[PDB]
């Protein structure tokens, strides 16, 4: 039926049969001075999926930056490491039709759309702002490559589901669920000036609806930390 | 020990010598220098982000030949935080810290081998992220992956000198994989691409 | 000394030689490895992964991520072909840029089965049938719905399964996959638009490959 | 003879090799060691060593012994600081030039924990307290007694001990330390001049170094 | 053995090959030479004299190159107490307990091994005393630290032979720790200086 | 290193030695024997026939 996920003082639902997928088939674990404050789930702003939508992106330990005490402990600390649960919802009637990946990627540095120049720091990150992919080549000088087809990165966006992934198939499921592990080259590191992960979500199939539907599909990306750790 | 395995494995596909570097220096004028990198050459540069962290050593061989008694030739590496020369007499190419090699021609060619020398546990292949978050040159750059540089000079006290580096990963480990990259390299400092089409076009959707 | 004689090869470098050489730096303390999720040990395991192919790659569709979406329409003419490719080895055009044949492309000889997953994306509602049809190498595609149905074949009804896996083998005319309307997509409502398959690929098992080259691609 | 090859890197001079090498005098009848007191192992035997910091190093001080010598007053104000300085790694103008600093300054990297020592050298009557505050990388030196007292800290009263210990990490802003006068320094008799406070530093615990450099101090 | 330990360990801090003395010498006019010391070079001198005594073998390599038959040159080692050469032709060049090295251009350079040579247990870094007591000039003179002479010529019967002489201390072992030298150096002979601050200049005493 | 010799017969090409030599390819994976009939091992079993 419908389970009740209860954390800190914050509670969702899910559907009880729903399938998770554990990256690289690992947990998050502690390896420091734990916070267990901050374990609860924080409800980014929904994001509606209309019939042309390109598709959205979060980094983050940025996504996270402006949320309560997750974003004190941010601030208060030189180095920190956490793992995360993300959960992605779509609202949408039978009568709907589309597909999304949603998709987790590892370092997703992202090219400028001026070949001579790297990208901003907003045109990369808009914090707990989903950033929109495009589906026309873009232009400016600080200005990200958000080309869909690209995914931002220069690969074939096809090719995403080599990292942690799930599709979102509306006639089959509404939701996906993904464990994200620490992943990185050092134990610790600045969690402002690097991102560990990047959330892509993108449509594979266009939304569609039958004629006296509602014309968009709200989208919700909840996410919960998990084993957070801090210099003492 | 590794060669005798199938040709898919990580070490067959990654541990194979590849010409990175090609320069040359006079002995009248005077030296040559290479930083260590793997963004050097397309094809290497390819394989090798096929994986988002990597760890391995390196060896390094060296063809040198030249063109107008016996020619000594020295390499000089110097460690990433090392100090480094500016002229062909700078004090830095007598430090005890900068290992150097000193050939002559006619021997088989110089060979050094270099440890995996990251204070971090892994080379990053790619970095989300700021070398300093307030200076937008340093995204993408990770100073851990310093290799070190190697440095050339003829060894005297009108010959032209010609050095060719052979560079090959040994003992890879990798992890992570990532999609292979679909666009042409643009520069060996970014990820920057032009957009480009996912696969060659055809003219119908059906089979024939 | 121990009396020795240099033989033929001594003293030449070989760039594909396997020798001991000193290192540059003894003395240093190297950093202990740590566990880092993802390792991979072999490229098998990324050829084994399933990515979207680029069935509908048009000339304009090239470009757009339409190029992954097959259109399906609930008016055609019953029997007509949906889409079909050549499973050509050679430079085949939907499936050569995918994880399997970006890995395929660096070696010179290769063999195995791949598995092919095609997905409907319409609305719950929507129900009729597709045949799916093989057709082995030397055999050449089918011209008719009837044709399709006379070979190696499955019905796939949308209206019971989203997804239908086949399993081919492909090695190196290559064989051919087609997919017909058997019928044509009942709806209880009108839509603004059409609807979508999307199509998969990987490598099935015992796949490999023998002689590492150049890739293509550069 | 024996066949042999010779191999890339043959005849070449590493400076960094370890090779035998014949001696000039196998003859030569060599004197044995005898005992000598203070042998060395590892240079982390001198780093542990406590020596005395330059912490009133300013520019008319320097040159003098003074630069050893942190001046307390005894009509000060109170809440207003004593002395304090960055614990910064990079070129550590307190630290660098210490047996600590030394060493450290011939590796390229190093990481470990930090004794600091505070030793007041008023007269036996004196009494008050001081407050020693520490602030972790990052953090920002405080501006006041109530900033820094609502930090991590110890209140030190010289009247029941002469010294007191800190202990910190240090590695490679870089954290720093601070003393306010909570109190000022009260004696049963006016005197000639000022008390003073002596600091010391040394390697704390598991201190570690990773790769050898030329000194910068030459 | 030594190697696979910290770098904090003294054999690795001092078993570091340097470039102690550079040289050159003729074929007509005639011969150079080096008395071995440890105080030749201000690097290797700081680290020595961070001990107040020490006992190690000395390994000497040769880097010998030419401008203007097979050029053979003789690198003789006299050890402390043994006659000297004044000319190119003196007979201590024949001298049976002077070793000497012939070597030819085109092969791996010479190589030698001097094993710890002094009479006494240790060689003595520093020294507070006198060679003679009522000799002030002898201050600091410690006549148990002569390690022998190295003389360089070529054998023949306008040649320009140019020498860097690299030199490596083995299976080192100190005692006594002193500070590290605060002043720069002024002579190899003394352990005069020029008073120095101890440390570089605040514009306050606060943290900020 | 090692104290050696070289000896008369060092460094020529003998067109009919047998020393060892590096594979140019030492990574490749070489195709299995299968079984075919009529394997010869002699030139007897021709002269034989």
């Amino acid at each position: 039926r419908v389970r009740s996920i209860t954390l800190g003082n914050s509670t969702i639902t899910t559907q009880e049969c729903a399938n998770v997928v554990v990256g690289y088939g690992t947990w998050p674990t502690y390896l420091t001075q734990p916070d267990v404050a901050t374990c609860r789930f924080y409800t980014l702003e929904s994001v509606m999926w209309q019939q042309s939508s390109p598709g959205w992106w979060w980094k983050f330990p940025d996504a996270l930056s402006n949320m309560g005490l997750f974003g004190q402990n941010m601030q208060y600390h030189y180095l920190g490491r956490a793992g995360y649960t993300l959960h992605v919802q779509c609202n949408a009637s039978k009568f709907h039709q589309g597909c999304l990946l949603v998709v987790c990627v590892p370092e997703a540095e992202m090219g400028c759309a001026t070949i001579a120049n790297k990208p901003d720091q907003k045109s990369l990150s808009n914090g707990e702002t989903a950033n929109v992919f495009d589906s026309q080549n873009t232009s400016g000088q600080t200005a990200v490559q958000a080309n869909v087809i690209n995914a931002g990165m220069g690969i074939g966006v096809g090719n995403l589901t080599i990292f942690p992934h799930q599709w979102i198939n509306l006639r089959t499921n509404n939701s996906a669920t993904i464990v994200m592990p620490y992943v990185n080259s050092v134990p610790m590191d600045n969690m402002f000036r690097h991102n560990n992960f990047t959330l892509m979500i993108i449509p594979f199939a266009p939304l569609s609806y039958s004629t006296g539907a509602t014309t968009y599909v709200p989208i919700t990306v909840t996410v919960a930390p998990m084993c957070a750790e801090y210099n003492g | 020990n590794y060669h005798s395995r199938s040709e898919s494995t990580v070490e067959n596909f990654l541990c194979r010598s590849a010409c990175v570097y090609y320069t040359t220096y006079k002995n009248h004028g005077n030296f040559a220098q290479w930083v260590i990198n793997t963004r050097q050459v397309a094809q290497l540069r390819r394989k090798l982000e096929m994986f988002t962290y990597a760890r391995f050593d390196l060896e390094l061989t060296f063809v040198i030949t030249s063109s107008q008694p016996v020619l000594t030739h020295q390499i000089m590496y110097v460690p990433p935080g090392g100090p480094v020369p500016t002229k062909i007499n700078s004090y830095s190419w007598q430090t005890s810290t900068n290992p150097s090699v000193f050939w002559t021609e006619g021997s088989a060619p110089p060979r050094i081998s270099i440890p995996f020398i990251s204070i971090g546990n892994a080379y990053s292949m790619f970095y989300d992220g700021w070398a300093r978050f307030d200076k937008q040159g340093t995204y993408g750059i990770n100073t851990l992956n310093n290799m070190g540089t190697l440095y050339m000079r003829h060894v005297n006290d009108p010959i032209v000198s010609t050095v060719r580096i052979y560079f090959k990963p040994k003992h890879v480990k990798t992890w992570v994989p990532r999609p292979p990259r679909l666009c042409q390299y643009q520069k060996a400092g970014n990820v920057n691409f032009e957009p480009s089409g996912v696969t060659e076009g055809r003219t119908e959707i059906t089979a024939m | 000394g121990l009396p020795t004689m240099l033989t033929p090869g001594s003293n030449q470098f070989l760039t594909s030689d396997d020798f001991q050489s000193p290192s540059a730096m003894p003395q240093f303390d190297v950093t202990p490895e740590m566990a880092i999720p993802g390792q991979v040990n072999n490229l098998m395991e990324i050829a084994e992964v399933d990515s979207v192919v680029p069935v509908n790659n048009t000339e304009g569709k090239v470009m757009s991520i339409e190029a992954y979406q097959i259109p399906v329409q609930s008016n055609s003419t019953n029997g007509s072909q949906v889409f079909g490719f050549p499973l050509i080895p050679g430079a085949s055009s939907v499936l050569n840029r995918t994880l399997l044949g970006e890995i395929l492309n660096y070696y010179t000889h290769w063999s195995g089965s791949i598995k092919l997953t095609f997905m409907f994306c319409g609305s719950a509602m929507a129900t009729g049938k597709f045949l799916l049809a093989y057709s082995p190498p030397g055999a050449g595609a089918p011209t008719t719905r009837k044709e399709a149905m006379l070979g190696t074949h499955v019905i796939w009804d949308v209206g019971l399964q989203s997804s239908c896996v086949l399993c081919i083998p492909w090695i190196s005319a290559g064989g051919y996959i087609t997919c017909w309307y058997q019928t044509n997509i009942v709806v209880p409502a009108d839509t603004q638009s059409d609807c979508k398959i999307l199509c998969f690929v990987s490598a099935c098992n015992d796949f490999s490959v023998r002689m590492l080259k150049d890739t293509p691609f550069i």
